[PDB]
C-alpha cells in the first residue's frame, strides 16, 4: 500500500563490491536502486463497442 | 490560473509549477522536475532502458 | 479534415478514436448498377459531336 512504499521506497537494489587491485583494503562498490514509479501522466483512448465479453 | 497544458509545458522546461486549483484557497505542485534536459536515445531495447534511468 | 483533432499533449490525453480496431477493413459505397440506355430518343440528328452532348439522369421522380 501506499504508506509501506512512502517509508520504504526503492523496490530493488544490486549491490557490487570490488577490491581497488594493488590498494589494499580500498573497496570499490556500485548501489543501485530502482524506485518505486509514480504516476505522472497517461493516455486514454476510448471506444463504444458492441459485442465485448 | 496555470492551465493544465502550460504546466506541462513548464514541467518539460525544468520549472515547478505552483498550480492554483480553481475555486479553492488551495495550491499544488502538479509536477517537480528538475532543469536537466531528458535526453533522446535511439528506438531499441538498450535504448529505453538508457532514456528510462536517464 | 478526416482524422478529428486533439488538444495539446497534457498529464492526462484522453481523446476518443474509434475502437473497433478493425484492421482489414475498408469502406466502400454500394456501387450503383448505373445502365446507360442508349436509343433513338429525338426526331432528328444533332449535329453535335458525340463526345459533347451529356447524359441525363432519369428517376421516377424527374421523368416528365
Amino acid at each position: 500500500p501506499a504508506d509501506v512504499r512512502s517509508r520504504r521506497p526503492l523496490r530493488a537494489a544490486r549491490i557490487e563490491v570490488m577490491d581497488v587491485e594493488g590498494n589494499p583494503g580500498w573497496y570499490q562498490v556500485s548501489l543501485s536502486v530502482r524506485p518505486h514509479f509514480k504516476y505522472m501522466g497517461a493516455n486514454f483512448e476510448l471506444s463504444l463497442v458492441g459485442r465485448l465479453d | 490560473l496555470i492551465t493544465d497544458r502550460k504546466e506541462f509545458e513548464l514541467a518539460e522546461e525544468g520549472f515547478i509549477a505552483l498550480t492554483m486549483r480553481k475555486g479553492s484557497d488551495n495550491a499544488a505542485f502538479f509536477s517537480a522536475n528538475s532543469i536537466q534536459k531528458p535526453k533522446v536515445f535511439p528506438n531499441t531495447k538498450e535504448g529505453k532502458e538508457a532514456e528510462t534511468n536517464y | 479534415s478526416k482524422e478529428g483533432s486533439v488538444a495539446p499533449k497534457e498529464r492526462i490525453n484522453i481523446k476518443y478514436i474509434p475502437a473497433t480496431g478493425d484492421a482489414q477493413a475498408e469502406a466502400e459505397v454500394e456501387l450503383p448498377l448505373k445502365t446507360l440506355v442508349v436509343g433513338d430518343f429525338k426526331g432528328h440528328a444533332e449535329q453535335t459531336p458525340l463526345e459533347e452532348r451529356a447524359t441525363v439522369t432519369v428517376d421516377k421522380n424527374n421523368f416528365e
